[PDB]
């Protein structure tokens, strides 16, 4: 349900984290 | 009828746990570039003419 | 007068400023815990509230208005008759254990 | 030690407000300063003297030491 | 102090029929303590600089009182550790002990950590096998796409196995056994 | 240590009975102009100056 | 009676936007949560840095 | 959970209660910077000092990790002393198990920091190793044997440096296990509070109240640590340790690390070997006697004026001894130190227990 | 080629405290100088003088250096 | 004597909390060490490569290293040989060992200078004062041959003859080489030598102070937010009567 949209913003966070942080 | 600023921020980035973490990731990235550039500028200005980057031109010429 | 330094001391100690009575401040060891357990409902409930009020003031690093400070002349030992007996009972047992 | 098994309490009512309904710094300076001043004054006589003594012993001993290292103290 | 020493040992209920194959768990505990005890004593005389590592080991075996017995007890103890590890795992597979999922999976982590630990210890004396073992095994990471090679050089502290490698390996080998414990 | 005459005379003049570890200087040297010692303080090991 | 129990006055602690007992507090809730959560997000950004 | 999240805590513990978590952080900080330094440090006397300069000059950010470790040790002691002071003042020592384990923790941290200071093999490293191990020589009949056994020879040398690296490496992890036991005993009773009165009628959950307060405290600890690391990394250190160890020469103004100065002043005040060592040992071990010396009917000093005055006299006295430890053994420092040393034991063994009894009398119990 | 250290020292030696110290120094020089035997030397007087003069030099000197 | 003369505080341009070292001054200071101090003092922890991007370009440093010959080897014949220096070489030692050093200096040992500023109370204030403080012995003081009077040295008798004076060397940039100027520059160089991380820690410290200026009040705000629940709570005791 809300998990896609929430999994997609959790998705994004990891990505931007790595990208930036690394 | 225009809501306050913290109100818009709440609704747009803080209410959802996903969106609230995104904002902190992206925020930190912008904060990082601006803070380092600003602080580095303050440091170099306080020490204008003393750092290697300031006198370097006098000795190079590749 | 000893008594003169006594009232002075009472105010310097300052538990009165938190609304506490001297017995509310005793260090709780087993004798004291047994004595508190023997207290009648009203003395027990009053003690609990005074301690709770004091802990609350301490958390806010505050004290009560001076008119509400426990007054030296009115502080009485509500715990004494109970603690004294608890100690007497333990001493009696200790004597018997040596015989 | 777990909540539910700490001790016995009767007839006490507690009223509280949500942190979102109140200020985090109510009368911060207007009431905070007076309280700091009060707390500072209430303890000073107990805390300060020993340190004043240290100061005196410190300055006296240091001076006495220097004086002793020269021709005409 | 009593309890958990307990009801965790003294009155611990145990099957009436476990066989000798169940002895390897305590034997592994003993191998671990042995390695830790002989390990600490060797570490009191070992130096991790490439110019002196090999030498410090011969100094242990030739001049430190009973240094030779402590050293060979550590070397052969590592072998006993594995013999017991393999008997322990075999017992588990044969008797279906793996159905205790948490215990089993933690065990798999234990096997990997002991392997990594023994690997690093072998590098410490800086003999030929030490050097090429360090080279090959760390390079397993180079199979990782994109960053593999970077990870290897980071582990090595350089473009090849050298001083930085030996010194950090002494540190890793030193602490890992306690983590295993 | 190569001792001078004044130093040798000062050590000879010491009231041995007053020492905590009583010894005459001549019980500690072979040739008076030379004092040889292990330079380790008997308290906790530092080097005397 | 338990009906003699009234909540003490908290006007001295209330954020200004919820001082009127004749107004809905929901009108300012997003603004109030936004302020506190903004303090939290900024802090987390500084810590990440 | 229930060891943290819903752990019941007094509603009124003050900032003086923040030092326990700060000690935990100092321990983690030392372990983290320590391991990273150990990845580049070599314990051979021919290369120890060199490896440390190599860390500070060529290892990426080696200098910050090193000075964070050095200054972290100082922060560790500041926190330890604040932590013990809180305990004495508020009567936290009545939690006997927790308190005695704490005493063991203090001694182990002291031993740990001593050995670490020896690792860079500078002048202070060498003479500290010499003096401190020699404390054992005061033990009759076998003392000298114990010292040579610890040294691995007839003097501090290679064998010493190498084993000290090993001891310094493992001891902090032992400290961590001992600290976990420290906390487990504490959890049986929960925390004491500024009033010294049971707080069972007003407990609040550790989270979020103290988790956020501990974080604020952690931030202040880091500020203090980094002010030292980034603006004055050598302020609390000794210039003599920037000189490689020289077994033939003890620096003329040699002095201990600041956190050992009070104890050093006490030992130096007694012109007798065994006596000085016994006073040193006792200046720390007396902490184990505090519980037996408690005469007050009240747990905390909050409501005890006379006890408070003597408590601050003790703190001022330790400050005096710290100052004296930094001065030469000359007049009038010799006498000031002897008085201060006597005053230390007199306050703890006699004056405080006596103030406790007098206060009881004044309250009529 | 003049070293500003010379200039600055000269200027600083004009201060009351420096003259007083120099005087005590010369008084010691004369006193010690006139005895064929004496344990005394004028180290203390010299150091007092230098301490006063150098405190002053430190506040000015660097203005003249690059 | 047991008397002590402590050094005054000079206003070094790197004295301030956020003040960096003057790199042109480090550069001139290196020239001083090179031309003057290196004949008696070693600096075992500084290599030519350390000067790059600090006070010299990579090529200038390369040229500096080549001005000296260093030992290398063994070659394929098992022998040692000399070669021009390179960036990775550490500054040449003037003596093979301290014994040779003491022998060459009437028994005194010129200490290594890599950490001299951090190894002495007073740091550069001390070193500057010592270098520019040699003077005649006061009346009544007679030093053994080999010793020089210097009020700032402990005991006031030092085995080092005054090493600098006007025009002791010529600077690459024409700066007048007065004794005080030379001392000031070598001291700046010695600070850098003892603490190459000097400028970076201060830049980091600026960032730490700014971050703390931000994080401390914010976390404090978070602390007050949560605690408000307790700080404004009200109690009432209603026992049965
Ligand atoms: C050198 C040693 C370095 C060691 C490392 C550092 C260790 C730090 C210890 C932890 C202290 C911080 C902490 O968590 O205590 C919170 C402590 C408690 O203050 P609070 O949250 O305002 O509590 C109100 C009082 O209970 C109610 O009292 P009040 O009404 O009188 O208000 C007091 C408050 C406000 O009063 C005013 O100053 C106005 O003043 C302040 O504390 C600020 O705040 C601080 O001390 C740090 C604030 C810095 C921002
Ligand atoms: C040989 C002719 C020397 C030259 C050229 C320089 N120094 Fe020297 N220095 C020398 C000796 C023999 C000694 C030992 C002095 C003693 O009595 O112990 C020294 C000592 C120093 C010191 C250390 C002083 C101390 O506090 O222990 C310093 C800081 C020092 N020297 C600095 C220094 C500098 C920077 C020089 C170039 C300008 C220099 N010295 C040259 C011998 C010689
Ligand atoms: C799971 C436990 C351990 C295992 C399996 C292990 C394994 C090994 C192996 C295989 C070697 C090489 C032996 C050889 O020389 O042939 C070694 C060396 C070494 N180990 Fe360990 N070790 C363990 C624990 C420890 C600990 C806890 C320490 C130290 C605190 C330690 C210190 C050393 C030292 C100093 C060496 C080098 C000297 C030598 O080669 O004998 N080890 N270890
Ligand atoms: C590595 C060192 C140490 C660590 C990590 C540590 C940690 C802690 C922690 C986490 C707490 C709870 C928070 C607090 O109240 O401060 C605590 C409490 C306490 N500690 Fe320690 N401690 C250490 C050393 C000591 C020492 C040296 C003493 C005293 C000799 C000691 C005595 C106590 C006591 C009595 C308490 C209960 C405090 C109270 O409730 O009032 N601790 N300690
Ligand atoms: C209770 C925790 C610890 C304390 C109090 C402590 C304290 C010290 C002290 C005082 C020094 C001297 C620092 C200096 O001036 O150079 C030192 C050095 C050192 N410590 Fe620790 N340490 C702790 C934990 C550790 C751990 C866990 C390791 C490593 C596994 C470690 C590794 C080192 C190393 C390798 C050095 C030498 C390099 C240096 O001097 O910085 N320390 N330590
Ligand atoms: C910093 C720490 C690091 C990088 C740790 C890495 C640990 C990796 C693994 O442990 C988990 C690994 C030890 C384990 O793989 C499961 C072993 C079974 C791998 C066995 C193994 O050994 C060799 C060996 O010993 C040699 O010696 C001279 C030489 C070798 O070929 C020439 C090998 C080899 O070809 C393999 C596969
Ligand atoms: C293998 C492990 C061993 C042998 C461990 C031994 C641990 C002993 C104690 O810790 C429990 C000990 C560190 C602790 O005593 C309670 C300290 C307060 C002692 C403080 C201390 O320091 C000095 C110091 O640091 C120096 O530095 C250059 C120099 C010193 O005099 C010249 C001293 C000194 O005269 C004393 C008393
Ligand atoms: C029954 O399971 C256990 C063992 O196997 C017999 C052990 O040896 C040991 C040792 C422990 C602690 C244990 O729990
Ligand atoms: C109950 O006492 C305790 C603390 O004191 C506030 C802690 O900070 C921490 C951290 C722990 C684990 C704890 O148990
Ligand atoms: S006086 Fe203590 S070691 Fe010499």
């Amino acid at each position: 349900r809300n998990w896609v949209p929430t999994a997609q913003l959790w998705g994004a966070v990891g990505a931007v984290g790595l990208v930036s942080a690394t | 009828v225009a809501p306050t600023l913290t109100a818009r921020l709440y609704s747009l980035l803080f209410r959802r746990t996903s969106t609230f973490a995104l904002t902190i990731v992206v925020g930190a990235l912008f904060f990082e570039r601006a803070f380092d550039q600003g602080a580095d500028a303050i440091y170099e200005h306080i020490n204008e003419g003393k750092l290697w980057k300031h006198i370097k031109h006098k000795y190079e010429n590749k | 007068w000893l008594e003169g330094i006594r009232k002075w001391y009472y105010n310097a100690a300052g538990f009165n400023k938190l609304g506490l009575m001297r017995d509310d401040t005793i260090h709780e060891n087993d004798d004291v815990k047994e004595a508190i357990r023997r207290l009648p409902e009203n003395l027990y409930d009053d003690r609990v509230f005074r301690i709770k009020r004091a802990l609350d003031l301490s958390m806010r690093q505050q004290i009560l208005p001076k008119e509400q400070w426990t007054k030296y002349e009115e502080d009485k030992s509500y715990l004494e008759p109970y603690l004294k007996e608890v100690i007497r009972e333990r001493k009696e047992r200790e004597e018997w254990a040596k015989k | 030690r777990q909540f539910g098994h700490l001790t016995r309490v009767r007839h006490v009512i507690t009223y509280s407000l949500s942190p979102f309904e109140q200020r985090a710094f109510p009368h911060y300076f207007s009431k905070g300063i007076p309280n700091v001043l009060r707390r500072t004054r209430a303890c000073i006589l107990r805390v300060a003297p020993p340190f004043v003594a240290f100061y005196l012993v410190y300055t006296w001993g240091t001076q006495e030491f220097e004086k002793s290292k020269r021709k005409n103290p | 102090l009593m309890k958990i020493v307990n009801n965790a040992f003294i009155d611990l209920p145990a099957p009436s029929n476990i066989s000798s194959w169940w002895n390897f768990g305590s034997l592994l505990g003993i191998c671990l303590i042995l390695q830790i005890l002989t390990g600490l004593f060797l570490a009191m005389h070992y130096t991790s600089d490439t110019t002196t590592a090999f030498s410090s080991v011969t100094h242990i075996c030739r001049d430190v009182n009973y240094g030779w017995i402590i050293r060979y007890m550590h070397a052969n103890g590592a072998s006993m550790f594995f013999i017991c590890l393999y008997m322990h795992v075999g017992r588990g597979l044969y008797y279906g002990s793996y159905t205790f999922l948490e215990t089993w999976n933690i065990g798999v982590i234990l096997l990997l950590t002991v392997m990594a630990t023994a690997f690093m210890g072998y590098v410490l004396p800086w003999g030929q096998m030490s050097f090429w073992g360090a080279t090959v095994i760390t390079n397993l990471l180079s199979a990782i796409p994109y960053i593999g090679t970077n990870l290897v050089e980071w582990i090595w502290g350089g473009f090849s196995v050298d001083k930085a490698t030996l010194t950090r390996f002494f540190a890793f080998h030193f602490i890992l056994p306690f983590i295993i414990m | 240590r190569h001792r001078t005459k004044k130093e040798i005379d000062q050590e000879a003049a010491v009231e041995v009975s007053q020492l905590r570890d009583p010894q005459h200087d001549l019980e500690r040297v072979k040739k008076p102009e030379w004092v040889i010692l292990i330079g380790v303080c008997t308290h906790l090991g530092c080097v005397p100056i | 009676s338990h009906t003699d129990i009234k909540v003490p006055d908290f006007s001295d602690y209330r954020r200004p936007e919820v001082l009127d007992s004749t107004k809905s507090s929901k009108e300012s809730s997003e603004a109030r949560k936004g302020f506190s959560y903004l303090v939290t997000a900024t802090t987390t950004v500084g810590v990440a840095y | 959970n229930n060891a943290f999240i819903d752990l019941p805590a007094p509603s009124n513990i003050s900032s003086w209660w923040n030092f326990g978590s700060l000690l935990g952080i100092c321990l983690i900080l030392q372990i983290l910077t320590g391991l990273f330094l150990a990845m580049h440090y070599t314990s051979d006397t021919t290369t120890a000092f060199s490896s440390v300069t190599h860390i500070c000059r060529d290892v990426n950010y080696g200098w910050i990790i090193r000075y964070m470790h050095a200054n972290g040790a100082s922060m560790f002691f500041i926190c330890l002393y604040m932590h013990v002071g809180r305990g004495l003042y508020y009567g936290s020592y009545t939690f006997l198990e927790t308190w005695n384990i704490g005493v063991i923790l203090l001694l182990t941290v002291m031993a740990t920091a001593f050995m670490g200071y020896v690792l860079p093999w500078g002048q202070m490293s060498f003479w500290g190793a010499t003096v401190i191990t020699n404390l054992l020589s005061a033990i009759p009949y076998i003392g000298t044997n114990l010292v040579e056994w610890i040294w691995g020879g007839f003097s501090v040398d290679k064998a010493t440096l190498t084993r000290f690296f090993a001891f310094h490496f493992i001891l902090p992890f032992i400290i961590m296990a001992i600290a976990m036991v420290h906390l487990l005993f504490l959890h049986e009773t929960g925390s004491n509070n500024p009033t010294g009165i049971s707080s069972d009628v007003d407990k609040i959950p550790f989270h979020p109240y103290y988790t956020i307060k501990d974080i604020l405290g952690a931030l202040l600890l880091i500020l203090a640590l980094m002010l030292l690391v980034l603006f004055a990394p050598d302020l609390l250190g000794d210039p003599d340790n920037y000189t490689p160890a020289n077994p033939l020469n003890t620096p003329p103004h040699i002095k201990p690390e600041w956190y050992f100065l009070f104890a050093y002043a006490i030992l130096r005040s007694i012109p007798n070997k065994l006596g000085g060592v016994l006073a040193l040992a006792f200046s720390i071990l007396i902490l184990a006697l505090i519980p037996l010396l408690h005469t007050s009917k009240q747990r905390s000093m909050m409501f005890r004026p006379l006890s408070q005055c003597l408590f601050w006299a003790l703190v001022a006295d330790l400050l005096t001894l710290t100052w004296i430890g930094g001065q030469p053994v000359e007049h009038p420092y010799i006498t000031i130190g002897q008085l201060a040393s006597v005053l230390y034991f007199l306050l703890i063994l006699v004056l405080m227990p006596t103030a406790g009894t007098i206060e009881n009398k004044l309250l009529k119990w | 080629l003049v070293d500003p250290l010379t200039t600055v020292r000269e200027q600083c030696e004009q201060l009351e405290k420096c003259v007083k110290a120099r005087e005590r120094l010369e008084l010691c020089d004369e006193r010690v100088s006139s005895r064929s035997q004496t344990e005394e030397d004028c180290t203390e007087e010299l150091l007092d003088f230098l301490h006063a003069r150098d405190h002053c030099v430190a506040h000015k000197l660097f203005n003249s250096l690059k | 004597s047991d008397l002590e003369l402590h050094p005054p505080s000079y206003p070094w341009s790197h004295r301030g909390l956020l003040s960096s070292l003057d790199h042109t001054s480090i550069r001139r200071g290196f020239q001083v060490y090179k031309q003057v101090c290196s004949s008696c003092h070693s600096m075992d922890y500084v290599a030519y490569r350390h000067l790059v991007g600090v006070c010299y370009t990579e090529d200038e440093a390369k040229a500096l290293a080549e001005e000296v010959e260093v030992q290398d080897g063994p070659n394929e014949d098992g022998e040692m040989f000399m070669r021009p220096g390179k960036l990775s070489d550490y500054f040449p030692k003037p003596y093979p060992n301290p014994e040779a050093a003491r022998a060459a200096n009437n028994g005194a040992l010129p200490p290594d200078l890599s950490y001299i500023v951090r190894a002495r109370h007073g740091g550069e204030d001390y070193v500057f004062s010592l270098l520019t403080g040699y003077c005649e012995p006061p009346t009544g003081v007679s030093l053994r041959e080999g010793l020089y009077f210097n009020p700032y040295f402990p005991g006031q008798a030092i085995g080092m003859a005054p090493p600098i004076y006007n025009e002791v060397l010529e600077f690459d940039d024409g700066t007048p080489a007065t004794m005080s100027q030379v001392a000031k520059d070598v001291c700046t160089f010695l600070r850098w030598a003892a603490e190459p991380e000097h400028d970076h820690r201060k830049r980091m410290g600026l960032k730490m102070l700014l971050m703390m200026g931000l994080l401390l009040p914010l976390v404090y705000a978070m602390k007050r937010h949560k605690w408000s629940v307790l700080k404004s709570r009200k109690l009432a005791y209603r026992p049965p009567k």
